[PDB]
């Protein structure tokens, strides 16, 4: 019976270029919810790393309401593949080095006219990293989110009222070189010389174990200096001590250094 | 050890709503999913719905759309249930039951809590309305007398049924509250031989702390 | 939609093996209906056994094993144990949602069966005045907590008209419950003879009264 | 003769965008062969890994059944290109950094309505490692497997009754890094904000050679502590011997851990 | 050396079934595919079809789809053969043969197996009924006199033939019995002296296993 | 489907080169038949030859080789010995399935040629009281082991009614057999006189019998 409902829509006037109507003649809003599957391959040096998503959209288009207050029809309809819905141009703007495959998609329509999207993405996204604090630093990474053509007259994009982030069961862990402190999804809508177009941004907080890197780098170079203070315990008169004491501590030095 | 402490027994009107506790302790509470099961008097076993505490996801029962509203506090580690447009029908007994794996839905029980009893009644408080019961037009007596004492037409639960003030304790039975409409009714037996009766006496012993009414009711064999 | 059916109630002896049935309205009970098994010990408590696909709650006696025999889910008790004895309750899954049964009143018998004590009594006149009449039938001292109630009341055959309570278990371990009657005070005078029979074993007792 | 039963089968009114017809009205039952093919590229750093496999899924349609008791017609029909059949839309859920090919596609239609369908992936998929216990710790790798669209009610996976995992001849030799001492077939169907979705999944679990290990790092060191102690017993008097002795053993030691 | 010990004989009713093992023995036993070849007394060899160890694949004849099911046991290294609703015309010798080829189909045959006599026949046990037979009047002495037993109606086999208790044991022939109306018959026959005949009295010594019966029948010229 | 035809049986000296055929009924014998060569040695031992391509059993001598002489398939022994006396089996590999052959008999002389010694037994005094009647034809100490069974009554062979066993290897390499002539009472005493003919080597060995 989903088949007879989704033809009863689509046989009528619907273009999937048209933006949706609104009462008051605004925006069209757009809920975002946000789950983080997988992160993986942050690059250092080529500012960038490898982050697995899954982004769900949510908005009202009246001309695909079937049921409207419904109760005597199935909640929402899965959409078959074969008809167009008009949907949010959604494009990363720090999004870099992406190939996309096709599929992974799920789109629903309720009966008051709800679209829900779903959808995987891999993507490699643009992060500048700060190494001043070595190696005892932190670094934010973000994911951008807004719309291409449309400006803010046409659709306005806002993080889901609840969790608008959710992270994957072991995430944290996951990370190979660094540790997640914090989460956060702010605003980044800006204004550019095209328009004001609307914008989320989901930020993560990466910062180092400063145990290993103590364990690795520091505490041997401490035993080293060390050692070079007790030539001074050594009488003068010992020559063969102190020499090999303090060039065999230097070729150490520029031996751990390397 | 694990443990599912749900919250205490409530009383509200028709129309009314409110919310069930259930605190978890033992596990990682982000990784079992929760249960919820109506025990109600008229009906079996009805399932309400599930919750993953990790996820924040939920399923309701077809019935239940509306009439419940699963939720979970992390921070607590606690589920909840909210029970909206209250009613006498939804008058029952709540449990709250953990699934059995972790971090995924292997479909089957593992712990339930003590569960949590609702009343939702709109009937006011009601004083016990006893009636003495003894034997009519019976055929012989065999060194045995079973005697009756009705108590008619009380609410809320419960009443506590003694006889001569708690002197013997051999032989008093008290049967389960069987309620009509609007009123609740229950009932109390005791045996004792037949020739202590006539001389001992007896006095039923009905107490109603929710109107702190207690009452007494001199059985008479005179029929 | 679809119902599941268990057995009214059965019983066994300690050290013995019992098996209790889950039969499905739709058809046979597949691997696809996770076939649970919750107990349900007296004053509401209950704890699961055997479930998902071969899964089991932490702290279940091994003597409690799952099954599929015939075409409905099978739980099985070899060696069965004196506090064994509650309240077996099967769910399965359809599609989206669980679906419990009727329940299985299971009985270890700790104790030789014993005989009812059934009297009935008579309606006082201090609520016949209330144009309202109510015999009050006792039943009590009775093993397994097995007790059918038909009236027998005026005439034989029983239309409508009454209530009677679950077997509450007593401190001598024996059950014990009552059943009574909803009438008019015009129907006291009018019906001739009253009863209150009740199966027991297979055993029936009946009791008269006459007024 | 067999392409004049697959012209009768879709010459009718089957449409591969239905769901197959159920006569309880439940879900469909999805049974699941898997085959490991090759395993390779451990990846501890970006956390995945390369595996290839072979995937066997199993279900019955009522609508293809065309011999029903057949005995007077083959068996099953091999299906030809050009004809569309509904299939359980099957998805790795921790599948990561993955383009797909295209056919290495084998589909049949049993008579009574069985469908085989037999399919050939490289798939990359994330596996969150712990390091805690180097180099003798032990790694557990999983394939999840599950549909997107459609839900329990819909759709139910189930792994196949016998050997539902099966692995290539040497597999466990083929493995450059770690060796895999168990393998284990269970089920992760989860419940998430969309719904409730069947889900299988097939895991491995890789431990180290603890030999190789303990010949290249433990062993030599072992030597150096012990070389270490022998200044000890030197007397005092002999300063060239237990400076040398004990800067020398220093030195060496840095480059052993260099 | 390389082993393929199959199971015992077995003795059926029709419409009944049962399974023939053969246990591996001497080589990586995951390794070598197995055929199940039927030789039956009125057909040629035939062909049953064959099984990977490995992969538990199989492929089967066209002739006996339903008729076998083959199997087989990685931890003790044996295949096995199922061959239900069994008849009289599934009365066979029943062999295991090896493929040759390490992890491939190499499409020849290596090692059999000793093979299993299956015998399933709506039997009842018979005794077996023996005739003694001589020559006719006339035609006589000549060379060395042959006389002979005549083994007939008996169910199953084997019968033991012997000879004045096991005495003469020369010129002692033992011809393979022939199944008729479903009942064996057997014969065998012995040369002795013409001059010792018929002076001193020779008789053989039949005996049936099964029936528990062990018969002696004196030979008596015409 | 399809035969297999191989030859009856051949005869060969140690030391000579035999070669057996293997005719297939669909057409030539080609490479994608995987012919193979099985050998029957007596009391049921069989053992691989040459199969597939080019594949040997192991433990199988030089002598043996294979090849496609005409558009059949070719069991050539080069140097044959006494130990190579036996049935040699051929295979031939149809699309999906192996098909034997009729199997030939191959003979390698451990002894010069000897006539068939047959020896003709009348039914049983006693066995005439059953209403059946039994001749047998026993024939030993014939090689090679090839031989015809006739049997005549009142000048005429009867076709229905015998039987013939295999024969089979003796003690001394001297193959022999048995064939029995199965007629009712009521037949034994109608006819007159009977007649087993055997055939050996080209040879012809009568034995009659007259009531
Ligand atoms: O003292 C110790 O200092 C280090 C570095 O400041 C901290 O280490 C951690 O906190 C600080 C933030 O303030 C980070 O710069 C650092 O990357 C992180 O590893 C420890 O939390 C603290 O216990
Ligand atoms: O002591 C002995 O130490 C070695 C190395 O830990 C163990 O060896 C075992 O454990 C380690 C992990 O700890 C594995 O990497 C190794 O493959 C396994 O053989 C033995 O089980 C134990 O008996
Ligand atoms: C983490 O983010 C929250 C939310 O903005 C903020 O309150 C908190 O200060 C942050 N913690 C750190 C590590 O600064
Ligand atoms: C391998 O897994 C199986 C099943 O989970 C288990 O029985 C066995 O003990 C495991 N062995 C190892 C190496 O842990």
């Amino acid at each position: 019976s989903d088949s007879k409902i989704l033809a009863h829509l689509f046989t009528s006037g619907y273009d999937f270029r048209v933006r949706p109507p609104t009462d008051n003649g605004g925006p069209v809003v757009v809920s975002v919810n946000m789950l983080l599957r997988t992160i993986s391959k942050i690059d250092v040096v080529n500012m960038e790393y490898s982050a697995q998503l899954t982004l769900r959209e949510s908005w009202i288009d009246k001309r695909l309401s079937y049921g409207v207050k419904g109760d005597g029809q199935p909640d929402f309809v899965i959409l078959t593949v074969g008809h167009q819905i008009w949907m949010p141009d959604t494009f990363f703007p720090n999004e870099k080095q992406a190939y996309k495959h096709t599929p992974n998609v799920l789109i629903r329509i309720h009966n008051d006219g709800t679209v829900l999207y779903s959808v995987r993405i891999s993507l490699v996204l643009s992060c500048p990293m700060y190494l001043q604090y070595y190696p005892m630093d932190v670094q934010q990474c973000s994911i951008d989110l807004a719309s291409y053509a449309y400006t803010t007259k046409d659709i306005e994009y806002l993080w889901k009222e609840h969790s608008p982030l959710q992270l994957k069961v072991g995430l944290s862990s996951s990370l190979p070189s660094f540790q997640l402190t914090n989460t956060s999804t702010t605003y980044c809508t800006s204004v550019t010389n095209t328009g004001i177009y609307s914008c989320l941004r989901t930020t993560i907080q990466l910062k180092r174990e400063f145990s290993f890197y103590l364990l690795q780098l520091y505490i041997p170079s401490c035993m080293l200096v060390i050692v070079s203070w007790v030539s001074f315990w050594f009488d003068r008169t010992a020559i063969p001590a102190r020499v090999t004491l303090g060039v065999t501590t230097l070729l150490t030095m520029t031996a751990q250094s390397a | 050890e694990v443990q599912l402490q749900q919250s205490g027994p409530e009383l509200v009107r028709p129309g009314a709503s409110m919310k069930i506790s259930c605190k978890a302790s033992g596990y990682s509470f982000t990784g079992y999913t929760m249960n919820w099961v109506k025990q109600s008097h008229g009906k079996n076993l009805e399932w309400i719905g599930l919750i993953n505490p990790y996820n924040g996801g939920t399923s309701y029962n077809q019935k239940f759309k509306g009439k419940a509203t699963l939720t979970v506090d992390k921070s607590s580690s606690t589920a909840y249930m909210e029970l909206l447009s209250l009613t006498s029908e939804d008058s029952a007994v709540y449990y709250c039951a953990r699934d059995g794996d972790y971090y995924r839905y292997g479909r089957y029980f593992d712990y339930w809590g003590q569960g949590t009893t609702l009343t939702v009644s709109s009937a006011k408080t009601t004083p016990p309305s006893v009636y003495p019961l003894a034997p009519g037009s019976a055929a012989q007596t065999n060194s045995m007398v079973t005697l009756g004492c009705l108590v008619k037409g009380y609410f809320p639960e419960p009443v506590t049924v003694t006889w001569n003030s708690g002197s013997l304790s051999s032989g008093v039975h008290t049967f389960p509250a069987v309620l009509q409409s609007d009123l609740y009714t229950l009932s109390s037996s005791v045996t004792v031989p037949s020739s202590t009766w006539p001389s001992e006496t007896v006095t039923c012993n009905v107490a109603h702390p929710a109107s702190s009414t207690k009452v007494d009711k001199k059985i008479v064999p005179r029929d | 939609q679809a119902v599941v059916t268990q057995e009214s109630a059965l019983t066994t002896s300690p050290g013995e093996t019992v098996t209790l049935t889950c039969r499905s309205s739709t058809g046979a009970v597949t691997t696809i209906n996770f076939a649970n098994w919750v107990q349900e010990k007296p004053d509401h408590l209950f704890t699961g056994l055997i479930g998902g696909i071969n899964n089991r709650a932490p702290g279940v006696p091994a003597r409690f094993s799952g099954s599929l025999i015939g075409d409905k889910a099978a739980l099985t008790i070899t060696g069965a144990q004196t506090e064994d004895e509650a309240i077996y309750f099967c769910a399965l899954w359809y599609s989206n949602h669980w679906v419990f049964g009727g329940g299985t009143k299971l009985t270890v018998l700790g104790q030789p069966k014993s005989s009812p004590s059934v009297t009935l009594f008579p309606p006082s006149s201090e609520e016949l005045e209330t144009n309202k009449a109510t015999l009050v039938c006792t039943i009590t001292d009775f093993y397994p907590g097995v007790v059918t109630v038909d009236w027998k009341v005026d005439g034989t055959p029983v239309t409508q008209g009454m209530e009677t309570t679950q077997p509450s278990k007593q401190s001598n371990n024996k059950y014990m419950a009552s059943s009574y009657l909803t009438l008019t005070a015009r129907a006291w005078e009018r019906h001739s003879s009253y009863s209150c029979q009740v199966t027991h074993e297979g055993h029936t007792v009946e009791k008269s009264l006459s007024r």
